[PDB]
């Protein structure tokens, strides 16, 4: 876990340039979240890229409207969808609307003009707007080079995005390579930090150490196998004065016995 | 394993003896485990709890005093006699004694049952132990093998380990015991119990050191988050401090390193950093003038309990609790969203929600001299992202997606006014605040996907009205920015 | 006179009928404040031996608190209190019912002691080879 | 291995999970003590209660005749449960239904409630060893199968002397055996509370002389030591009879 | 040019990781089982030799019946000595086994809530709307 | 004419110790007519002379309340007293309450679950003590396993 | 060699000598032996006869603080062996030696070529953060320039497509009052006629 | 007691030990027949298995030498040829004082020979030590080589793709900039060609204001 990446705690940080490649580390971290959050980045401004369809300044899309339309937005041609986010937005602001479905809208001559021929004057509706979009996606939009145009848009960034990810992956398994080598090193670095306490203590004063380490070697020994209570005290005198929890816990036994 | 039947060994455990209670409470706690079929019902239990909690009181006690119980020469510890008496003495006749007593030669207090708790005099509060779980290698180091590895991993020697090891099998087996209903049996009323988990607090963060193995700390700090996680209910009694004590407990996982503090977890290891943040939900939800209201003092920057609590802040060091912003804001993002699909999210969606939860809930708290703003090139916002990820799958577990989302936005646009009328209020700040805040990728809807929104779901009307107000606010300071 | 086998739940193995133990107090401390003149551990200790006299003469049937109420008192809160509370600790009414069983065998028993390895203390199964003759021992 | 943790017990099973087998039968109270009742009764205590009970009248069939004591300066027992505790003693037919509970507690609780103690004489007055009034205390009892009856003096003015020392004391008879010398004092207890009850009534619980009722119900001054037949109502007998109550 | 015999250099270099071992440095003194064992041994021969001392010493009546005594309870309490150190090595095992409260091992603690369920989400919104509701109903 | 306990060889048949009153101050509280030290003074002496009739036999109390009707409070009291002083009753070893029992002795135990009776250990043996036989083979003999031999080893290999 | 147990007290010497008498023909029936001496309890006994020393037997290191288990014997293991016989003072003044052979021999623990490699280490650290922090912001403020500008170019659209609706409601009421872009101009002609009439 | 040598045996060896040092094979090779141990426990004073001690329990043997063996091993390790402690040899009469000193059954004895014991385990351990830390900074030095070479790549990665998202960007933004320019500027002129054109039709019945003004006006009548 937490062990995996890193395990520097406190190593009597001895030439503490730890906390220099330390605070690499964490740069790196912070550059992670960085390319993270700009690969989000590209996407969010891809996002928009397929839907528009404003460019016409440097077959023909630009279809013409209709009497109603010009009356309406006042713009010639172009795209349908153009117009209806126009008479979205126009909905919004005039604020037609109701909030009991929602797209029902309080039609209005300034819009009912554009279907009067179906006698829709007999009923001023609150009536959906999909309805309109229905109505106006061929009712109204009829007529009356710069093929590589279509080149350059949306799928530009996107191109550019799958390269970007190509080249990272390529670069990925190098890191991956380093980081066992990180792994490594650190287990490395563990086991002499081990030693060299080891050393270190046994500097100190050798007798208590050896003493101390020879005991812990037996304990070792034992554990690994069977385990005794007590390996000494067959000195009795010095575990049956200086102790009389054995007198309480015999009597718990003779009762039994 | 198997035998092992009967309940009232409370009785033993009760009894004041290392022999029963040694007894008793390993068997029980082998109990516990088992679970195939193994369950504590509650017909008569309470006495349970309640000789665990004194026991644990009593033990913790007196180790903070560096003392072993169950051996000294003293013993059936009060008076032994058979005198002057049939039914009925010490009438007026004792004082002929005194006469009697004047010739021949020729009123108590008594204590409550558990000590205190705190003010405990040898115990006085030195910072210590604020350390993350960075200290598992500190585990591993300690619990490395070394020739002093001083783990006695074999039986006590020396009574120190042997009420260290006590302690930890209380706590283990009270865990266990906290998994069903009967969590109402342990719900905030088993007033011992809490005496314990505030003391047990008091002492493993301030605690002078008289714990063998980190590891022990580990497993109490463990084994105690999810006791706390299996608790829905009141909480806080002589609250402050053990208010404290728990936003400590919860922050003590998470990578530290103004702006946040906190390195997002990276979701493939840990479990418990999800423990916190559901019991700061849970044990937080009560809007009772109380919890909330801790924590609300905890904003500022028996009557010695008071000295305590300052004493602390100023032994944490501005502001702190923006430490607990930053702990919120880990194990949601930049793995779900950097992954490869939206549906293995739904498993730690589950989890999500309550953390934006918390959080809101927490900023209708903030509502006077700070400094405060975390939207500054840390976290960004891939809320909306991920909102529009749940969108998604909507129109492509459940239950949760909508609420998640909703709150979201709602969090979204809170966090904005508020940061924007707190620094108008201090007004300690340029106006390019508005900028600054006109300076986001991560924000403001695009008005196309608004549009497009308008139209497809039709499914969403609340979620529409969020994300309108936004779009109104956003337009708002895009007008009034100039 | 004694003409009965009395056991008792062994962890009660701390109550003596002779003397009183911190346990109780803990458990029944309104004897022990001083306050009460016409309470005191003394009378305590009578009503107690008394009770478990009482009980100890035919455990095999039951005693209730009722009994010793009609028998003797200077208050029936204070009596059906410890009563109730020796029972839990069943040092009364702890023998009302007798329980039996055939008790087939199994490899251990009670009167199995071999030699074989060994938990206890110290024990050594190899003593020594020829050289260690070889020295000039203690006469 | 062995088997007891409950009465000889068995701890050798099939496994299981079972809490308190201890009933003689519901009997296993020991819950919910611990901290209510040191915090409780920590603190002085003061007046008991006598009590009779009476169920048996061709209203309802019981054995209900016996008496006890009680503090109403406690708040520790439900006395319910104390009620069924005492019949499941009296090995009733469980249903206590048909062995109503309520009725009892009713009774009790109504007895509890016209009672202060000894009056002012105990509350604010302190008088050494009393004033004076000792009523002329009659009791008789029926145990086992002889009744036994008494008069006497006994002061009501006085606090110093409590019941039970006279009962211990006249425990000295044949046996006296236990049972006896409790409803002796509980009698005691209740004989004088209703006179100064009644006198609470009135007011002398700090003045002398009453208003009427008081005038023959007294000892007087008894300057001498008294005749022989006359005291001859002071002695006591014991007497075997075929019982008709 | 040789001797039949090899030397020791004093320029060589470590790995500082070797696995290799030689005779030439003479750390003679292996001397864990001989001297532990002979000790062992030695208690017992001295004990018994002890034994045989004061039996002839009682047994030659010549000696006091004051100096007698003396030895015939010695006797008494050598040949029951391995039986107080029966019984004490019970005890001991039963005391010791005190101390042994599952640091042996450490198992699993029912570490069940992998993820809080959605019962726990579903339970703080609800909570929250239930005592928000409540609160606005106080006043009503 | 009859001996008592020494240190109360002090009574006065005829008068009012203060020790009495100190005792018991109730006869002196000058409130109560109907008590007087001198009805007092009647029931002591009538008291202690009707036991000195007979002391080789005890005297109870509730004859007191048959003979003054006083009130029996103070009676039991005062009688307590004297008996206390020994005044009364030192001659008789009887007059006991019954409770038709006698503290017993006999007890037993039993709480198994597996630690007590025995953490049940592996089992063991040896009760007694054995011998070691080398002594013969460590006994000096010109068969010497070796001691000779290694005697001669030495003195054959030390040149 | 001659040991006694005529050693303890509060217990006569004859309290023993029963004791030890019982248990010798009695088989450590407590009961008996309790019996069969001078008012002791069993379990006084029996903690007495338990603290009884054989104070000749055990004699004063590496196995005599060792048993059923020790350090392995190939190599210089003996050192233990000899585990002690001055060691406070012998190693203090070890250690004086020791500083001392290292101030005597010597004349920081590095080279310098070390400290030159140092100081490039620390130099690179420098630099590399402060390019990393600088091309950080430098990113970071071509974004939110970016943005402004895009939000900017937003609203501005908004608002140039309101202004283009309102004056189309306008001319719309205008034409209303007329009562008594091709449209626009239609409209506009359709006007004009009128009040050429 | 005293050992076989000679004056000019002694000589020689401290002449040699002082040309030498610390090669003990070295220095015996110069005095003939000698064990490097002969020649090292001469100069510290000391016979050859002449006397375990804390346990009477000693190993078997009849003809052998152990305690001096491993003493002398630890010996000859601490290569101190000037090693303080314990009297020295500069002259002889070092050698009479310390005879004339070393009177205790062996207690002194071991006492010298535990705290050469102890010397050269701290000399051992202070160069060991001393090594330790010098590979704890080289390993910590190849984590910075492992740091830099991450750090490289992802400014590489850096670089090359943000300035190219960057740059596109910004041209996808001007180019919407100026079409919206103008697309404005076609608007504003023909809201202005419908101003002139109302403003003749009522006249004959930004300046949105004064046209909505003189709208109003005309919707008086």
């Amino acid at each position: 876990a937490e062990l995996i990446p890193e395990l520097y705690s406190f190593q009597q940080l001895v030439d503490s340039e730890k906390r220099l490649d330390h605070f690499i580390h964490l740069r790196n971290l912070h550059m992670k979240r960085m390319v993270a959050q700009w690969e989000r980045s590209k996407l969010s401004q891809e996002f928009l890229y397929p839907h528009l369809n404003f460019p016409n300044v440097k077959e023909e899309p630009f279809m013409s409207y209709s009497p109603q339309l010009t009356a309406i937005i006042g713009l010639k041609s172009g795209t349908s969808h153009d117009a209806i986010f126009s008479i979205y937005k126009y909905i919004h602001l005039n604020e037609l609307l109701t909030n009991d479905q929602v797209s029902i809208v309080k039609l209005d001559t300034q819009l009912i003009t554009l279907l009067p021929s179906s006698l829709k004057e007999s009923s001023p509706d609150t009536m959906k707007l999909t309805d309109l979009l229905s109505l106006i996606n061929s009712t109204h939009l009829l007529p009356l080079l710069k093929f590589n145009n279509t080149q350059r848009e949306s799928q530009i960034g996107a191109a550019e995005l799958n390269e970007n990810a190509r080249e990272l992956e390529q670069i990925k398994p190098k890191i991956a390579l380093q980081d066992k080598e990180i792994t490594s090193v650190l287990s490395n670095l563990h086991e002499s930090n081990k030693r060299y306490r080891f050393f270190k203590k046994i500097s100190e004063d050798p007798v208590k150490a050896l003493n101390e380490c020879i005991a812990s070697t037996s304990n070792a020994l034992k554990v690994l196998s069977g385990d005794e209570g007590y390996n000494e005290d067959m000195v009795r005198r010095a575990n049956f004065y200086k102790e009389n929890e054995a007198m309480l816990r015999e009597n718990i036994e003779v009762i039994l016995s | 394993e198997l035998g092992a039947i009967n309940l009232h060994a409370l009785s033993m455990s009760l009894q004041s003896k290392n022999l029963g209670e040694i007894n008793t409470a390993l068997n029980t706690l082998l109990v516990t485990s088992a679970d195939s079929n193994l369950k504590i019902s509650l017909v008569k239990y309470p006495e349970l709890l309640d000789s665990l909690a004194i026991l644990g009181m009593n033990l913790l006690s007196n180790l903070s005093q560096n003392v072993v119980p169950y051996h000294r020469n003293t013993s059936d510890y009060y008076y032994e006699d058979a005198g002057s008496n049939q039914y009925y003495v010490t009438q007026h006749d004792k004082m002929v004694d005194k006469i009697f007593e004047k010739v021949n030669n020729n009123v108590k207090q008594w204590d409550l049952l558990p000590e205190p708790i705190r003010f405990l005099p040898n115990q006085f509060p030195l910072k210590i132990h604020r350390t993350p779980y960075l200290t598992s290698l500190k585990k591993i180091k300690d619990e490395i093998d070394d020739p002093f590895t001083k783990i006695n991993t074999r039986g006590a020697e020396d009574p120190k380990v042997l009420i260290n090891d006590q302690l930890s099998t209380i706590s283990m087996i009270l865990r266990n015991i906290s998994f069903s209903d009967n969590n109402s049996r342990i719900m905030s009323r088993n007033f011992y119990l809490k005496r314990f988990i505030s003391d047990l607090l008091w002492l493993v963060l301030i605690h002078p050191e008289n714990f063998t193995c980190n590891r022990k700390i580990l497993n109490f700090k463990k084994d105690l988050v999810i006791v706390l996680s299996n608790i829905s209910h009141l909480l806080e009694i002589a609250s402050s401090i053990d208010c404290l004590l728990i936003l400590i407990l919860v922050i003590s996982f998470g990578q530290p390193k103004e702006s946040l503090t906190f390195n997002e977890f990276q979701l493939q290891w840990g479990k418990y950093q999800t423990f916190g943040v559901d019991i700061l939900a849970k044990l937080f939800s009560l809007e009772k003038p109380n919890l909330n209201y801790f924590k609300s003092i905890l904003l500022n920057k028996n009557h010695k309990d008071k000295k305590l609590l300052r004493r602390l802040l100023n032994l944490y060091n501005h502001n702190l609790l923006n430490d607990v912003v930053s702990f919120l804001f880990s194990a949601i993002p930049l793995q779900q969203v950097l992954s490869q699909s939206a549906d293995p999210s739904l498993l730690i969606d589950q989890f999500s929600p309550v953390i934006s939860q918390s959080l809101t809930s927490i900023l209708v708290i903030v509502q006077l001299p700070f400094v405060w703003l975390s939207s500054e090139e840390n976290i960004g916002s891939g809320l909306l992202k991920l909102s529009e990820i749940i969108l998604n799958i909507n129109n492509s577990y459940s239950k949760v997606l909508l609420p998640s989302i909703n709150i979201s936005c709602v969090q979204l646009i809170k966090c904005l006014v508020e940061k924007s009328i707190c620094f108008e209020n201090c007004l300690n700040n340029d106006p390019e605040i508005l900028k600054k805040i006109a300076s986001i990728p991560n924000l403001f809807p695009t008005d196309l996907e608004i549009f497009q929104l308008f139209t497809n779901p039709s499914v969403d009307i609340q979620i529409i009205n969020q994300y309108q107000l936004l779009y109104n606010l956003k337009n708002d300071i895009l007008t009034n920015l100039e | 006179p004694q003409a009965h086998e009395i056991v008792i739940p062994s962890y009660s193995k701390w109550f003596n009928l002779e003397k009183i133990h911190s346990i109780e107090v803990q458990s029944l401390p309104e004897f022990f404040t001083n306050r009460i003149p016409s309470k005191t551990p003394e009378v305590y200790m009578r009503y107690r031996n008394f009770m478990v006299n009482s009980y100890r003469l035919n455990p095999n049937e039951y005693f209730s608190v009722t009994t010793a109420r009609r028998n003797v008192s200077g208050d029936a809160a204070a009596l059906f209190r410890l009563h109730k509370f020796l029972t839990k600790w069943g040092l009364i009414n702890y023998q009302v019912d007798s329980k039996l069983l055939p008790k087939n065998i199994e490899p251990p028993l009670t009167s199995q002691y071999s030699t074989r390895h060994d938990a206890p203390r110290g024990l050594f199964p190899f003593e020594s080879y020829k050289p260690s003759v070889q020295l000039p021992d203690m006469a | 291995n062995g088997y007891s943790g409950y009465g000889n017990g068995i701890t050798n099973t099939t496994t299981r999970v079972i809490p308190q087998v201890e009933v003689g039968n519901r009997k296993h109270y020991l819950e919910d003590k611990l901290k209510v009742y040191k915090q409780a009764m920590n603190e002085t205590s003061e007046q008991l209660v006598p009590i009779r009970l009476e169920f048996d009248q061709d209203r309802d069939r019981f054995f209900l005749r016996d008496t006890l004591l009680w503090n109403k300066n406690d708040k520790l027992i439900k006395i319910e449960d104390f009620v069924d505790d005492m019949l499941r003693d009296y090995r009733f037919e469980d249903a206590t239904r048909e062995q109503h509970i309520d009725t009892i507690c009713q009774s009790i609780q109504e007895q509890i409630q016209e009672f202060q103690g000894n009056p002012y004489i105990e509350l604010n007055q302190d008088r050494l060893g009393g004033d004076d009034l000792r009523i002329r205390i009659k009791l008789d009892i029926v145990v086992g199968q002889n009744q036994l009856i008494d008069q006497f003096e006994w002061d009501i003015s006085n606090s110093d002397n409590c019941p039970e020392e006279f009962a211990e004391s006249m425990c000295q008879e044949l046996e006296l055996p236990g049972e006896f010398v409790t409803a002796i004092a509980h009698s005691i207890r209740e004989q004088v509370h209703m006179y100064h009850k009644s006198l609470a009534l009135l007011g002398y619980n700090f003045d002398g002389s009453a208003r009427s009722r008081m005038l023959p119900t007294i000892t007087l001054d008894d300057v001498y030591r008294p005749a022989a037949e006359s005291k001859i109502f002071t002695p006591n007998l014991l007497q075997i009879s075929a019982a008709e109550l | 040019s040789h001797s039949n015999i090899d030397y020791q250099t004093l320029l060589a270099n470590s790995d500082h990781a070797k696995f290799t071992i030689e005779p030439g440095v003479l750390p003679v003194g292996i001397d864990t089982h001989t001297a532990t064992d002979i000790y062992q041994t030695l208690i017992a021969l001295n004990l018994d030799t002890t034994v045989n001392d004061c039996l002839d010493k009682l047994l030659n009546d010549e000696c006091t019946e004051s100096t007698r005594e003396n030895a015939l309870y010695d006797y008494y309490a050598l040949q029951l000595l391995p039986l107080q150190k029966a019984v004490r090595g019970h005890v001991l095992q039963f005391e010791w086994h005190q101390n042994s409260l599952l640091t042996n091992t450490h198992p699993n603690f029912l570490s069940k809530i992998r993820n809080i369920n959605v019962q726990d989400a579903l339970l703080t919104n609800q909570l929250y709307k239930n005592h928000e509701l409540l609160k606005l109903e106080r006043k009503k």
